[PDB]
RNA sequence: AAAUUGAAGAGUUUGAUCAUGGCUCAGAUUGAACGCUGGCGGCAGGCCUAACACAUGCAAGUCGAACGGUAACAGGAAGAAGCUUGCUUCUUUGCUGACGAGUGGCGGACGGGUGAGUAAUGUCUGGGAAACUGCCUGAUGGAGGGGGAUAACUACUGGAAA
RNA sequence: GAGACACGGUCCAGACUCCUACGGGAGGCAGCAGUGGGGAAUAUUGCACAAUGGGCGCAAGCCUGAUGCAGCCAUGCCGCGUGUAUGAAGAAGGCCUUCGGGUUGUAAAGUACUUUCAGCGGGGAGGAAGGGAGUAAAGUUAAUACCUUUGCUCAUUGACGUUACCCGCAGAAGAAGCACCGGCUAACUCCGUGCCAGCAGCCGCGGUAAUACGGAGGGUGCAAGCGUUAAUCGGAAUUACUG
């Protein structure tokens, strides 16, 4: 149920970088970002509109790691829910335990923080979560355990963290190793190059 | 000192392998007395007594005379319970009993003196020394007339290539037989037939050589049984228990089942000599007896017992452990744990009876074709039990198959027939055609009245075909693909996906066998 | 009638096969296709692509 | 006889009984006149893992309705915390 | 306060175009089957066809606080004897704890299975009048005095058994 | 019988199966498992009345294949895992080549970290409310007896069960496959075959330079599932009431 090939393939099919890796070194230096994976990555053929909407929503479930029937599950879930759709669904998106937990720092990449959340080390509420899809609600607290705050990966995520923008919608404490996600982020507070429309209309076929 | 390893110790498992019309049911019955099971033995067709002996549970002795399917009987001797095995013995069948001679710990061979050691015995024998199993030599039938006893015994050795011992020596043939043993008690019968109903009373005398027994037999019988037993003390050598132990000696005892005379005697003898279970070997490594986890193989199925629901019957022998009602027993080949909620023991005799069965005692499972032949139960451990026969068959007959459908049935029917051991199935890669291969004539009349009986189909067969079965095994990697295109015609798949080389005639595979040294020939798999 | 896909086949008379539908577009009167890998019908030997659609077991290497 | 009683409603190992006023020949599950209440035997503090509509139950007992052992006990529960 | 938020087309007639018009596909779904592969857990589901035939086990009993009774256990009372001087072996007494079989009350019309038959004698929606209803519940009162049987049982007897 | 024209009740007739001393009897799984048979295809001859409910009983209690559970099946839905971070000598090998190189490719090897799930050992709720013995009080009566109701004391009642859950140990080990890549439709090249073998849901490829067959490399979509088939609706405004 996890993606488990080479994460760079990913980021040179979508053209940008998926944030796949901590960012301590240059995407440039790793690989060909602005070239296609494999053999015939050199011609860049005409995409059809159902082929842009397609690569979006991809490029958006390979960001986050959600397999298409978690990501189906999400997009019913967001236009169930009232209002916009694609700031419900990116809403709901965002409310995921391991990604909350990559954007307070405690792990460098989601994958990272992922396989933090399934190893026992993350307390929503002084209760151990294990499960990585774990909606958050606001004003809740989530902190690492005991025995896991002397992991040297989580202070060497945390350095990390402060090269890239701080979340408006948390509040981190990098030395006790505690957030708090007070609201569900506003669209504008999310990165504004993803076409969330896309998608929308892609799967209400 | 604890009493699961007193009654480990205590168990013991001694088989029969008879000739036709040797009189192993009512020796069988016999045995059943003198544990003390039954009050009284019914001897054969009724000739003396009104009861049946208890081997022979069906009619088929008024059918035949010769018991058709395996009996296991369990009886308590002194201090001890031994379980006996019965097993029918033809060349027609012979693989079954083969299957019964490796699960059982030891062995006694029932021969008619006058009839003899003649067929069948050799091969049997032959499987025994493979194994190197002990073996006890029983003559039977000593009221009728009875050939010199140097004679039979040099007669009988020569046929076993074993060498012979005679625990029990007779005086007399014919019309008066007494016997004397190696401890010189001389065991005499006075009634020949108003002892033999019930218990025969234990008139054994002390002393070889007595006055009073030289008079009340023949004088003669007497001085010739004197130079005969300085002489057998010379010839042949004298009982040793290391030499019965590896199979180089095999007991002799005479005695006469309509009698009712000296089976008591042998199974005093038996009970002795018999050892506790000998560990079997695992292919992962050889598992202990005593140790404690439940560990058995199942070493025949019975099935089709009853025509309108089939209750198939697992004779398991559980060579380690104690089982309990409804244990969760793992099976290996399957990776799952199987509660086995019935099971069937024998306790042949006037007791309340005891679900647990202890090590070394036959189990009967009942099931719908879950367990197969060979099958391996085990309380935890992933071991796979090794010394199954599986001798290739002969004589071959292909299935024409003149009704175009019911071939699911047939296939059903032809596979749960290959699982047990009764007939072997190979299909060959070339051709869809079914060649149903036993390893004797009547074994296949079996088949086709079986399959006749409950699988209904028209079963045509007995379309020309030739062919010899060995299994190829070859280590080596580029060397069996080659082997395979020379010969892909010859190769026929069998049960398990083993892939067997079919030989036209002996001479080609002895050519088959020339050519190609790297790839292993295998009679058996 | 029915379409006997792959390339070779051992299929001689009273085999029993299975028949699951679909018609070949450039036969008239063939509406069904017979499955590989049921009962007596063997897979198409060397096939290394879309080998679930003709029954063939999975190389071991 | 009417009957006041317990519907098994829930899924397994995690049961939740309904407290259902019924004729008793019916499944335990099945047919009923009115429902008059839960109980859930395995809930946490802070919500009410029981309530009765003590009105109608009273009202079916004065119909002539009887009353279960642990719908007794229940009852009992209720008034003695209330 | 909420109880809704909802609508994509494409390929293919022609040298090329527009329209009419059929075929096919992208989507969702199943009591599913087959082919390849296969690690764990949670919650559901599993004869759709032959309402074709069923071996074996269980699926309706209970009440001695309705009644004669003791067929077994297990205690007592009269005892009797090996008398270890206290009840070990044995005769009675249903006297008690209970109870096989029988009479009697209640339950076998509930629970559970299937959709053959039935196109309306059924089902769903809504009205009625000419009705009964054990066990549960409210009121008003009765509950006196007799009789002849019959199982169980005893004796004989038919039938291989029922 | 209050209630049946009554699955495990009665009688008769018919077909079937069984016992027989041949005179005569017994039975009806479309109850739970379970067997032949039909079919593409559908499970265990399991544990317990511990909970809910039903029958009888004043009650203790007895019966319940209803029911609660367990066993098999990826049959469906949902969650998690098969590692994570760093790592250019862009390693070797495969494939393509304009022979310069490109691609597989941070993928692997190496370095550091973590132990989820599976394995081993230890602890441990809840589904259990009741019911039974002793009291104390109240109501009834001549009665402080007997019975009923309510408090308190005492031992107790779990098939699941090695419960869920929690703690500790060793080690990246024990865990990734399926379909497709001419257009519809996201994803392209090389080699063998020459209207043959073959593909196909439609248009249509292949007749000795095939992005359409078969194999390899690369890629795309899904993921403990993935395709194909069967069946219904949609697209179909292609029965149009809306239209």
């Amino acid at each position: 149920a996890r993606y488990l090939g080479p994460k760079l393939k990913l980021s040179r099919r979508e053209g940008t970088d998926l944030f796949l890796k901590s960012g301590v070194r240059a995407i440039d230096t790793k690989c060909k970002i602005e070239q296609a994976p494999g053999q015939h990555g050199a011609r860049k053929p005409r995409l059809s509109d159902y082929g842009v909407q397609l690569r979006e929503k991809q490029k958006v479930r390979r960001i986050y790691g959600v397999l298409e029937r978690q990501f189906r599950n999400y997009y019913k879930e967001a236009a169930r829910l009232k209002g916009n759709t694609g700031e419900n669904l990116l809403a709901l998106l965002e409310g995921r335990l391991d990604n909350v937990v990559y954007r307070m720092g405690f792990g460098a990449t989601r994958a990272e923080a992922r396989q933090l959340v399934s190893h026992k080390a993350i307390m929503v509420n002084g209760r151990v979560v294990n499960i990585a899809s774990y909606q958050v609600s606001p004003n809740d607290v989530v902190s690492i355990r005991e025995k896991a705050k002397k992991q040297s990966r989580v202070k060497a995520a945390l350095e990390l963290a402060e090269q890239r923008e701080k979340p408006t919608w948390l509040e981190v404490d990098a030395g006790k190793m505690e957030g708090t996600f007070k609201r569900k982020p506003e669209r504008s507070d999310l990165s504004a190059d993803i076409n969330e429309h896309l998608i929308v209309e892609l799967y209400s076929k | 000192l604890s009493p699961y390893l007193q009654e480990v110790a205590k168990r013991r498992t001694f088989a029969i392998i008879s000739h036709p019309d040797a009189g192993k049911t009512t020796i069988t019955e016999k045995v059943l007395l003198f544990g003390q099971a039954i009050q009284t033995a019914g001897t054969v067709k009724g000739r003396g007594s009104n009861q049946h002996a208890k081997s022979d549970w069906m009619e088929m002795e008024k059918q035949r005379g010769i018991s058709i399917t395996t009996s296991v009987m369990q009886f308590p001797y002194h201090d001890c319970l031994v379980n006996l095995l019965d097993t029918p013995g033809h060349e027609d069948f012979s693989e079954d009993t083969y299957r019964t001679l490796t699960a059982v710990d030891c062995c006694l061979m029932v021969i008619d003196a006058a009839k003899g050691v003649e067929d069948r015995t050799r091969k049997l024998m032959e499987v025994t020394r493979l194994r190197d199993t002990p073996i006890l030599t029983f003559m039977n039938k000593l009221d009728r007339d009875i050939r010199d006893g140097m004679e039979l015994l040099d007669e009988v050795e020569n046929e076993l290539k074993i060498g012979c011992a005679p625990i029990t020596w007779p005086i007399g043939c014919g019309k008066l037989f007494k016997g004397v043993y190696h401890l010189y008690k001389d065991e005499t019968y006075l009634y020949q037939s108003g002892k033999g109903h019930t218990i025969q009373e234990v008139r054994i005398v002390k002393g070889l050589n007595n006055p009073d027994l030289d008079a009340a037999v023949g004088e003669d019988l007497a001085q010739q049984l004197r130079d005969e037993l300085e002489l057998v003390k010379g010839a042949s050598n004298e009982f040793d228990k290391e030499l019965f132990l590896a199979g180089e000696i095999t007991p002799v005892f005479f005695g006469t089942a309509l009698g009712n005379f000296g089976v008591d005697h042998m199974l005093d003898g038996l009970v002795e000599w018999a050892p506790a279970p000998m560990p079997r070997q695992t292919d992962t490594r050889t598992v202990e007896a005593s140790e404690d986890g439940g560990g058995g193989f199942v070493f025949k199925i019975q099935a089709n017992m009853d025509p309108k629901h089939r209750d198939r019957v697992a004779f398991m022998r559980v060579v380690s452990g104690k089982y309990e009602k409804g244990m969760k027993l793992r099976q290996v080949r399957t990776a799952k744990d199987v509660v086995i909620s019935d099971a069937l023991t024998f306790m042949a005799g006037d007791r309340s009876h005891v679900e647990e069965a202890y090590p070394g005692d036959i189990l009967g499972l009942h099931n719908h074709g879950t367990i197969q032949i060979g099958d391996t139960f085990t309380q935890g451990e992933m071991m796979k039990f090794t010394g199954i026969p599986n001798f290739a068959p002969e004589l071959f007959r292909r299935i024409r198959l003149k009704d175009p459908l019911k071939q699911k049935q047939l296939l059903k029917g032809l596979v749960q027939l290959s699982e047990e051991g009764a007939v072997q199935v190979f299909r060959p890669i070339s051709n869809n055609d079914l060649i149903v291969g036993a390893v004797g004539v009547l074994q296949f009349d079996v088949v086709v009245a079986r399959l006749k009986s409950e699988y209904n189909v028209e079963a045509v067969y007995e379309s020309v075909n030739v062919a010899t079965a060995r299994w190829v095994e070859c280590k080596d990697a580029k060397k069996f693909e080659e082997f395979k295109r020379k010969n892909e015609a010859a190769l026929a798949l069998d049960g398990g996906d083993n892939l067997a080389y079919i030989a036209t005639s002996m001479v080609n595979l002895r050519l088959a066998q020339e050519r190609y040294p790297d790839v292993q020939f295998h009679q058996t798999r | 009638t029915s379409y006997i896909g792959g390339e070779g086949h051992n299929l001689q008379e009273h085999s029993v096969i299975l028949i699951r539908g679909g018609r070949v577009k450039d036969l008239p009167g063939v509406r069904y296709h017979t499955v590989r890998g049921a009962l007596d019908c063997s897979g198409v030997k060397d096939r290394k692509q879309a080998r679930s659609k003709y029954g063939v077991k999975r190389p071991k290497a | 006889m009417v009957t006041i009683r317990l519907a098994r409603h829930g899924a397994k190992k995690r049961p939740f009984y309904q407290v259902v006023v019924a004729d008793s020949r019916n499944a335990r599950n099945g047919r009923f006149i009115e429902r008059v209440g839960f109980f859930n035997p395995i809930a946490s503090e802070k919500e009410e893992g029981t309530r009765l509509d003590l009105d109608r139950i009273a009202h079916w007992v004065g119909q002539g309705a009887t009353i279960s052992d642990r719908v007794a006990a229940l009852i009992k529960e209720v008034n003695k915390a209330a």
